[PDB]
């Protein structure tokens, strides 16, 4: 509806994506979580292994 | 801080190198080798993963403030002048883009710019396989500016030129990392004379 579009459009007013949150005020803390949907094949010929993950950062 | 960035980008022509009419642009280069990958003797090539860092001075990016350093991700990397550095003996090279572009840009108040990025390079190495399996090699990794001759860009090695990690986590199946060295030369081409720099891994 209208209120959704108004909230979305005005959200990035005067927002600089070049600067991290809390720049010069605090330390940006990021909470990480991983859900390994599948541990992919391990290659001995490369010292390489594949892993399919849902990577969540908050 | 956004005011500082907006002021810096105002009237800034990234097509022109710093000191375009005054003097050559001096660049200080550093390498951290995460891993010299396997040496593929069939195709006469070897893989190498590096953190490649370049430091130079841009008078246009001077700013007077109490912050004294702007630490930034890749967002502004395309907004300013960057050197034309490329690896001469690289059959195939790739940057890294997961999760975001693996690039870093730091700008000091005095105009010093540090630009770092992660690279994976499949560098050519013409192995002389005489004395195999007693053979030893010194594989190079060369780089220089693609367009700017020596009169416009000059590279320089720092004291801590090239650094290496443990070297036991490297992907060397056949060989053992013996040693390292760095060199600077001037290579004449049809375009001009270019300041080439090589890192030799033994
Ligand atoms: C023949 O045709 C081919 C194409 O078929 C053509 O090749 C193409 O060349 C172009 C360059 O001319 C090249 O485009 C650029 O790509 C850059 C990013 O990476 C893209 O490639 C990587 C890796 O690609 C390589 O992958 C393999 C090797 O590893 C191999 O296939 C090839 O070697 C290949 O090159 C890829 O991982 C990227 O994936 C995504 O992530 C990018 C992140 O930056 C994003 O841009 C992409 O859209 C893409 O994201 C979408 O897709 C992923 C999934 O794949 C999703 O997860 C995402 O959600 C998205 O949906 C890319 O494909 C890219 O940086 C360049 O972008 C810049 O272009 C100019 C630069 O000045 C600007 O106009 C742009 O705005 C943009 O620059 C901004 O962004 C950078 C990066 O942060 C900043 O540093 C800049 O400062 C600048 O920032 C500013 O603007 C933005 C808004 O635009 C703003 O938000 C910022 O705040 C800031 O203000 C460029 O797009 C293309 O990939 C390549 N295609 C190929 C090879 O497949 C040939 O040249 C043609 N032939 C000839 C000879 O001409
Ligand atoms: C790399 O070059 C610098 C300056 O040319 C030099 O100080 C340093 O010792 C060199 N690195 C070596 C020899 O490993």
């Amino acid at each position: 509806t209208t209120v959704f579009t108004r909230i979305l459009d005005r959200l990035l007013d005067g927002y600089d994506n070049r600067l991290r949150p809390g720049l010069g005020e605090r330390v940006t803390e990021v909470k990480t979580d991983i859900f390994v949907t599948s541990f992919g094949p391990v290659s001995d010929h490369d010292m390489e292994y594949t892993i399919d993950v849902f990577f969540r950062q908050s | 801080v956004t005011v500082i960035l907006n002021n810096l980008l105002e009237g800034y022509d990234n097509k022109l190198r710093p000191d375009i009419g005054v003097k050559p642009t001096l660049i200080h280069t550093d390498m951290y080798v995460n891993s010299i990958g396997p040496v593929n003797a069939i195709n006469m090539e070897y893989t190498i993963d590096i953190f490649f860092a370049q430091t130079w001075y841009d008078r246009r990016l001077k700013f007077n403030s109490t912050i004294k350093v702007l630490r930034l991700n890749s967002n502004m990397v395309g907004k300013i002048w960057i050197p034309d550095t490329f690896f001469r003996n690289s059959k195939k090279a790739d940057a890294h883009w997961i999760t975001t572009p693996n690039r870093m840009l730091r700008i000091w108040n005095d105009g010093r710019v540090l630009y770092t990025l992660r690279l994976t390079i499949d560098a050519e190495c013409q192995l002389q396989l005489h004395n195999f399996p007693m053979d030893e090699h010194s594989c190079p990794l060369e780089f220089s500016s693609y367009g700017y001759p020596r009169e416009e860009i000059v590279y320089q090695w720092k004291r801590s030129s090239v650094e290496v990690g443990d070297t036991r986590s490297w992907r060397l199946y056949q060989f053992s990392f013996v040693g390292l060295r760095n060199t600077t030369e001037v290579v004449k081409t049809t375009s001009g004379d270019y300041v080439v720099m090589s890192v030799y891994f033994d």
